[PDB]
């Protein structure tokens, strides 16, 4: 066996849709890249190290919005890096935030606000 | 002298295997006798020219520390380490 | 293409084909088996080979002196009689030496590396002999055959000195008749006047046009028909001549191919041994299937007299983590020179590097890198230029220095194909760890990389100050720094071994280092856990940056000899460890240091610190080195590597600076190192770094004086490399002689070592059957005194 | 300085794979 | 061919074509009246010179 180089997993957003119905015990972040961003080269290898720290008490995934674009306005997404952290419970918002966050701010919000 | 042979040796090996083949046939009891003579000729040809290509021991046989730049020694004077030294004036 | 390759990867992907392909390659070969009674019958079922893991690991193998290798089984088919006399058994066909990651390959207990062998091309060429218009094909047997046309065409083909026949008989004998020559060739009246592997068979049908099918592997008669027509071209000047020292009519054989025809000669000694055992059943009976009638002994051998005595397989240069990289690289027409960082070998043995291309508006290309061997890559315009220049004109028609075919010229960008935008990919891994590079001789760059490959690791190893950007590539290739193998949390570090935890599973990874990681550490996948020998933080570390002047001290420098301060010996600064036992090697009087610039020397003195020289600050000067050899080998990079790195130990700034930063802009490197020297003045405020009067000199003093020298001195911190480390000639005999200082040349040439060796020379002279015989004649008796030979 | 380089940053190769490993993965090797 | 036209039939031998030289000198019967140097450092004298 080779261990795959990658942890942050790329998701059709249908394979969302599902994600975020069924029943989740642990938060899920949503990375809303693009290839050809300049940031995203960044916040790809800030997720990749927050999917390692966290290892199966995050669900840290990726939706290319060179694919998912409609789905991406839809989820108000207005620019490139942006994440959403969707607490495990249902009942409670989510938060997106905009720009390279700090790992530190991803560690904080979930730790404290998922 | 085999003192002074310690690749020609295989070429002695068949001069003195086809000699003795060769006399062999002349007393043991003529075309084949020839076919020897023949192969004995080849053979010490081919061993003197091989001689030929041992042929340079004049150049091979008969002919044949790291510095350090020191402006403290004069035009005639060099400086000889210890440990250099006592292997070359051991005598 | 988007990124510099992993160093190694040639070798990697070369025994990954190896293994894909030149199994099942050469195991079809192996021939059904026949008896000499033409009643029993044997074969392999190459469809069941199976490599079986290494069963000892490499760390073990390389301990007890063995070959770290897989076992290939292949289950062998043997009819003993008509009907159920069948047995179909697995057998063990041998070992196969497996290769390590890092490109090297364990055998009898020594790291071995299979160096590449650069060979001419196959396919045709043509060459003007002296005109004699003179056809050769190569096959990739390497085995020529040659055409020729002197006067009034009539051509010959050519087997022997004493052997040509016309190409009209050859294909007669070929079973091409006249009726064939006259359709198939253009100028088919010419004709009647006279009344190879697949890269072969690619590079024919490309110089001769033609279009025979790749599975006509072999040399069809109208290839060498169209041959000739193509001489007779040449013979009116329809064509050019082919200049066979090119690289271009180059190809490279990998470890691929010299394990692949190990394997055909092990398997045709498999052959024989099959051969000569089903003898001894058909003549003595004995056992079917003993295993079977196969040995490991064909194989095993095989490759284990190919890696002990093959001159392209060579033990592994472990002298530093660069000429680990380095020796696999290399490129040998034996069986040099050394890979380029961007090539790549292509799939028909060609060496490929990579352009960008220019494509304007029409089509949508994904993915714009080219590879191009240098076959291709002279018919498209390559550029080096940049697009930073504008007038009343437009950018498209604004004109830069350009390659086309082998002759450089100025074209507008409109013309511009391809730009070879990689900084690197001309130079080798030596050439590219040189910064300033571009203000050195290159003459001196062989030179200056060959002292980086001797280098010796030293104890507390440094990251230079000034570089380029591939000390990080040399040392996550060179495999000397632990690098983690699985994502995960640090649990444990010490000396003796890194643990991970990772994916809820653990990993431990001993150490044969440092570690970098705390153990609070969280890791992914390909990150450094521990530095190697000679690596610090991931980045190559063979040197110190030491405080240096160039000035001419008494003599103590002359001609680059170098003076150092006693601190290297106080500091452990240059102190080496040698395995044997280990002795702790201090710098001393007569070792070599060089820099990276090819500014090598010897150090002739060592002085204590209050005799240095010394700067403004106060601090003395840890070398001093002499001028005389900046403009003696043209090395005025140094100087900038001096300057910026005095800069960078002042800013706590480490400078990675890519070759050629003038292509952004013209006196870019000395505005980075002036800027930088201004900078850290400013800042450390210390005024004499940068001098205005005389940027990167300053005036400094004779420790043993306290005056100022009364020029300038130009002052660095550049990163210095500490280097590894009787015949009585004929020459000298005839300078002895030319003294007429005989008795000496008496002394040297006899009882130093008739004399003994003449005896030898008359004895074998005299078993030539030549007797040489030595008289002296007295001069009081005319007696002929014969001499004791 | 006391940087340690990420070579699982963007100008890096990705992690070269351990040649047994790979070989094994790509079902060219057998362990039992 | 200066060499190998030079009486001393040691300094032809030991320069070149030194199986040609032998050969011809021996079946000459030749006389090298030791002189000069090339043929007397192999004989190892005390140089003529």
């Amino acid at each position: 066996f080779v261990r795959e180089d990658y942890l942050v997993r790329k998701l059709t957003a249908e394979e969302l849709q599902e994600l975020v119905k069924g029943e989740r015990k642990v938060p899920l972040i949503v990375d809303f890249y693009a290839t050809w961003c300049g940031p995203c080269i960044l916040m790809a290898q800030e997720l990749e190290m927050l999917a390692v720290e966290y290892e199966s008490n995050a669900m840290i995934v990726k939706v290319d919005t060179d694919d998912e674009y409609e789905f991406a306005r839809d989820m108000q997404v207005r620019g490139l890096p942006t994440l959403f952290f969707i607490s495990p419970d249902p009942s409670k918002d989510a938060i997106r935030t905009e720009g390279l966050i700090p790992l530190q701010m991803m560690r904080d919000i979930i730790d404290n606000d998922m | 002298p085999p003192e002074l042979r310690p690749d020609i040796n295989e070429l002695y090996r068949r001069v003195i295997y086809r000699n003795n083949t060769l006399t062999d046939l002349l007393t043991t009891s003529g075309e084949l006798v020839m076919c020897q003579e023949k192969l004995v000729q080849e053979a010490v040809d081919t061993l003197l020219d091989s001689f030929s290509d041992v042929i340079g021991r004049f150049r091979e046989t008969l002919l044949g520390s790291v510095i350090v730049v020191g402006p403290s020694l004069s035009l005639h004077r060099c400086g000889l380490p210890r440990e250099i030294a006592i292997e070359l004036f051991q005598t | 293409t988007s990124t510099i390759p992993g160093f190694n990867q040639i070798q990697f992907e070369g025994f990954y084909r190896f293994i894909d392909q030149g199994l099942i390659e050469e195991l079809s070969k192996f021939p059904k088996i026949e008896d000499i009674d033409h009643e029993i019958e044997f074969q392999l079922f190459v469809e069941t080979y199976q490599l079986v893991e290494p069963l000892i690991k490499e760390r073990d193998a390389v301990y007890e002196s063995l070959t770290y290798s897989s076992e290939l089984y292949v289950s062998a088919g043997l009819i003993w009689k008509t009907n159920r006399n069948m047995q179909e058994q697995r057998i063990f066909i041998g070992n196969i030496p497996l290769m390590n990651s890092l490109g090297t390959s364990i055998v009898n207990g020594i790291y071995r590396v299979v160096i590449n062998q650069i060979l001419q091309s196959p396919g045709i060429y043509y060459q003007s002999e002296l005109s004699v218009y003179t056809g050769t094909i190569i096959s990739d047997w390497g085995g020529r055959l040659e055409l020729e046309i002197d006067k009034k065409a009539r051509i010959w083909a050519r087997v022997s000195r004493k052997q040509k026949i016309s190409i009209l008989v050859l294909s007669s004998a070929m079973g091409s008749n006249l009726r064939e020559i006259l359709e198939n060739v253009c100028y088919p009246e010419i004709f009647l006047s006279f009344l190879l592997g697949r890269i072969g068979r690619r590079n024919i049908n490309w110089r001769l046009n033609l279009n025979i099918p790749q599975n006509n592997i072999f040399l069809l008669p109208r290839d060498i028909l169209a041959a000739a027509d193509h001489l007779i071209g040449m013979k009116f000047g329809m064509g050019t001549l082919d200049d066979m020292n090119h690289l271009k009519n180059k190809r490279i054989r990998s470890v691929a191919d010299l394990l692949q025809d190990q394997l055909g000669l092990a398997l045709a000694r498999l052959e024989n041994v099959v051969k000569g055992t089903i003898g001894g059943a058909i003549r003595h009976k004995l056992i079917p299937t003993p295993q079977n009638l196969v040995t490991s002994t064909p194989l095993t051998t095989t490759y284990e007299s190919f890696f002990g005595l093959h001159p392209l397989s060579q033990v592994l240069d472990r002298t530093n983590p660069l000429t680990q990289i380095v020796h696999g690289r290399k490129l040998s027409y034996l069986g040099i020179g050394s890979l380029s960082i961007h090539a790549r070998i292509g799939d028909w043995g060609s060496l490929e590097s990579p352009f960008y291309e220019l494509v304007e508006k029409s089509k949508k290309a994904q993915i714009r890198m080219l590879f191009l061997s240098p076959s291709q890559d002279e018919y498209y315009m390559i550029a080096a230029g940049n697009s930073l220049a504008l007038n009343r004109g437009i950018q498209e028609e604004q004109v830069v220095p350009a390659r086309y075919r082998q002759e450089f010229l100025t074209i507008a960008w409109e013309e511009v194909h391809l730009r070879s935008i990689f900084p690197f990919q001309y130079f080798s891994i030596g050439a590219s760890l040189i910064p300033f590079i571009e203000h050195n001789d290159a003459n001196r760059a062989l030179m200056s990389s060959n002292m980086q490959r001797q280098a010796v690791p030293l104890s507390r190893s440094e990251k230079c100050i000034v570089g380029t950007g591939l000390e990080r590539q040399v040392a996550l290739d060179s495999g000397v720094p632990a690098i983690a193998e699985h994502e995960g949390k640090i649990l444990y570090t010490d000396t003796e071994k890194i643990i991970l935890s990772g994916n809820e599973n653990t990993l431990s990874i001993p150490l044969i280092q440092k570690p970098q990681v705390r153990r609070g550490k969280c890791i992914k996948k390909g990150q450094i856990l521990a530095d190697g020998a000679a690596t610090v933080g991931g980045e190559l570390a063979l040197g110190k940056n030491i405080l240096v002047a160039y000035m001419p001290w008494e003599g103590y420098n002359f001609e680059d000899a170098v003076l150092i301060s006693e601190c290297l010996v106080y500091g452990d600064i240059y102190t080496s460890f040698h395995i044997r036992i280990s002795q702790k090697r201090e710098i001393k009087v007569g070792d070599k240091v060089a820099g990276r610039h090819g500014n090598k020397g010897i150090i002739s003195k060592i002085l204590p610190r209050q005799d240095m020289p010394y700067l403004q600050d106060g601090r003395p000067v840890d070398m001093v080195f002499n001028p005389l050899g900046v403009p003696s080998r043209m090395n005025v990079g140094q100087i900038f590597e001096c300057s910026l790195g005095l800069a960078g130990s002042l800013l706590d700034r480490h400078y990675r600076i890519a070759p050629f930063d003038e292509r952004y802009e013209q006196e870019a490197s000395r505005k980075l190192v002036f800027s930088e020297l201004y900078e850290a003045s400013k800042q450390t405020a210390n005024p004499w770094v940068f001098e205005p009067e005389y940027p990167g000199k300053s005036r400094i003093f004779d420790g043993r004086t306290g005056d100022p020298f009364e020029q300038p001195v130009i002052i660095g911190k550049p990163y210095i490399l500490k280097l590894i480390h009787q015949r009585v000639g004929e020459m000298e005999v005839w300078a002895l002689e030319g003294f007429g200082v005989a008795h000496i040349l008496q002394e040297m040439l006899t009882y130093k070592s008739a004399p003994e060796s003449f005896r030898l020379l008359v004895r074998e002279l005299r078993s030539l059957a030549l007797e040489l015989n030595h008289f002296l004649v007295s001069e009081k008796n005319f007696q002929i005194n014969r001499k004791e030979v | 300085p006391d940087a340690v380089m990420d070579f699982r940053g963007p100008d890096f190769h990705e992690p070269t794979p351990n040649m047994l490993s790979y070989l094994k993965e790509n079902c060219k090797v057998i362990s039992r | 061919r200066a060499s190998l036209n030079t009486q001393s039939f040691i300094s032809e031998a030991s320069f070149q074509e030194t199986a040609r030289v032998l050969a011809k000198a021996a079946l000459r019967g030749r006389i090298d009246w030791l002189k000069g140097l090339k043929e007397n450092v192999v004989l190892g004298g005390v140089i003529p010179a």
